[PDB]
């Protein structure tokens, strides 16, 4: 069966189409076939993201899958709204409840609350990330009046890519006048990369320094430079490789060619590409269950315009989303199930902390039970009393 | 400017008749005394105010937070205390 | 989105309108590539956007020399994410340079009904700390 | 080798101190051991 979707990948992004195009390839059927119509379009630029979401609605796709950046989250949720067309998206979930757009992406705002309690930290430093969104700094700063944590929260990714080694220098060195040993670093792998380089080159990695990087992909940037110094580095992962559905992957991911699926011949994955692997599962389960609870899934493809006055919905894509709520499948993330605003419930974020060894597991967060450490080996072994 | 106080013989002492007088008559005392003699070489009118826990106050533990006198003059409810307020380490470095 | 398109099809020069922090990405992009000047008086943008022209000034740097003339460390700031977050951002850096202690609580998101609730569990969180100096940052239907 | 080597494992924050007992003190490599607060002294041979 000849069933359209939409994409709009960015401009550079590379990893994320591969994983698209795999997962494109092993969660295909014979009853209903899966057709992307692929754009690589920049995501900054909201003119361009404009133009791109009128070209597949004029295709007549049912699902639209893509990622979205803070200049383009408020666009994309306004036309997915009023358009009535659904729309999947591994990026940053929006902070207010958006209809017609579902989040691959898991919250991990009770997360990183959870994670600062179990260290009884009271002071400590948040670089944050004005690209990722200041979602998290309003998280950690309302919650920083009612526990009382001296937050010294400081803009770090308005630094220009030409001059960063005077900035990052002048950065940390009010970082130590202040004392403040505790970092939450919070940015994108660009900057994280970044920030570890200069981190290393003034060397703030002794012992007796912490840091918890605050993103979905830990083992995702450079963590040998920074593993022998003597900094706890902690973090989340949102895929855990020997959960044996993964492991099975990363054989399959490390065994195609680089010329054909350019970033596919490594050993680790992106966070991103993780759930855009696993938001195909979930547009297939979706349309599967559409076809099994069957209804009139074809529409007459002839909208083409967008500036309709006024601009209609059209009642099956509203099924369409109650299909793509309904789901509960396995994925690499883990359990994917999605409430009736469409942020993702019974998810699970490994918290990872940095030993010689490597990335080491040492609990998990959770929804229904917040943060349960796992079966400990007493992690240094202590002398007899 | 309202200068606030504590009650403490023979610093600050209630008159004879407090209910037929207001104001700065219903309280005498040494401080009272010393509060008119700032007031004739600075130049300002006052109020009496009396702290209302009755401690001069120190910091909780804890809470950080000020209690007392010395919790009106950094909290700022009065704006000067002609009271016994013993000079210490740990009042000097939130009131002059 | 449409009524700026629609006045791309009647020809205009220039266009006057207000925007929000949901449509400063619309707007900026939009007359950054079809090349139509913008005038507003609402909220300016952050970093430098093409064509968009602002009349209403910035207060960022004079909210900082307000606080510096009166010599505050220890103070709350109330502020609304509706408006945009552009003067937190502000008093956060100089939060850090200045020795400041700064309580930032969002009130933008209290809805119509418990309003009033919230608010008096807002200004008792506010007791315990005792934060007397409290910047009020909002729009004027907030402020009342 | 040495000079990454102390790079990774940190023992170039302030209170070490190094010589580098080459007649070539510029040839090294130098910006990566420069910002971390390690006197490192040395000798050279030819002056620019």
């Amino acid at each position: 069966n000849s069933i359209q979707i939409g994409g709009l990948f960015p401009r550079g992004a590379d990893q994320e189409y591969s994983a698209f195009r795999v997962g494109m390839v092993q969660f295909s059927t014979s009853e209903f076939r899966l057709t992307p119509h692929i754009d690589n379009l920049e995501v900054a630029n909201s003119f361009a993201v404009t133009n791109a979401f009128c070209s597949q609605f004029s295709r007549g796709v049912y699902a639209i899958f893509g990622f979205y950046d803070k200049k383009s989250v408020n666009t994309i949720t306004s036309f997915c709204g009023t358009l009535h067309v659904s729309f999947i998206t591994p990026s940053f979930p929006t902070d207010g409840t958006h209809p017609f757009v579902i989040q691959m992406r898991p919250d991990l705002k009770g997360a990183l609350l959870s994670l600062i309690e179990y260290y009884q930290w009271d002071k400590f430093a948040y670089l944050y990330d004005s690209d990722r969104g200041l979602s998290t700094l309003q998280a950690v700063l309302d919650s920083a009046a009612e526990k009382k944590w001296q937050v010294t929260a400081i803009n770090v990714g308005n630094i220009n890519n030409d001059k960063k080694d005077e900035t990052y220098r002048s950065l940390f060195q009010d970082l130590e006048l202040k004392k403040e040993r505790r970092v939450i670093l919070d940015c994108e792998r660009d900057k994280v990369n970044d920030i570890v380089d200069q981190v290393i080159t003034i060397g703030k990695h002794v012992k007796g320094y912490h840091y918890i990087i605050a993103n979905l992909g830990f083992t995702d940037g450079d963590l040998l430079k920074i593993q022998f110094g003597g900094a706890e580095v902690s973090g989340f992962q949102i895929v855990d490789y020997d959960d044996s559905l993964v492991s099975k992957f990363i054989e399959r991911w490390s065994t195609l060619e680089e010329k054909e699926y350019p970033g596919a011949h490594t050993a680790t994955i992106k966070y991103t590409s993780a759930l855009t692997y696993d938001a195909v599962q979930v547009m297939t389960e979706a349309f599967r269950n559409l076809r099994k609870q069957r209804i009139e899934i074809s529409r007459r493809g002839n909208a083409g315009d967008c500036l309709a006055n006024p601009a209609v919905p059209w009642g099956q894509g509203v099924e369409i989303e109650r299909a793509l709520k309904q789901v509960q499948v396995e994925g690499l993330s883990g359990n994917i199930k999605f409430d009736q605003n469409g942020k993702r419930i019974n998810y699970t974020i490994n918290i990872m902390e940095l030993k010689t060894n490597g990335p080491r597991k040492i609990g998990y967060w959770s929804e229904v039970d917040k943060m349960v450490l796992t079966e400990d080996d007493t992690s240094g072994l202590e002398q007899k009393t | 400017v309202v200068v606030t106080t504590i009650l403490e013989s023979p610093y600050v002492m209630m008159k004879k008749n407090h209910e037929m007088l207001e104001g700065n008559e219903r309280y005498e005392g040494y401080c009272v005394d010393l509060a008119a003699e700032i007031a004739k070489h600075c130049g300002f009118k006052y109020k009496l105010t009396i702290v209302g826990d009755g401690k001069y106050g120190a910091r909780d533990a804890d809470t950080k937070i000020w209690n007392g006198m010395v919790g009106e003059l950094v909290y700022g409810k009065a704006d000067i205390a002609i009271a016994p307020l013993t000079i210490t380490l740990v009042r000097e470095e939130v009131i002059d």
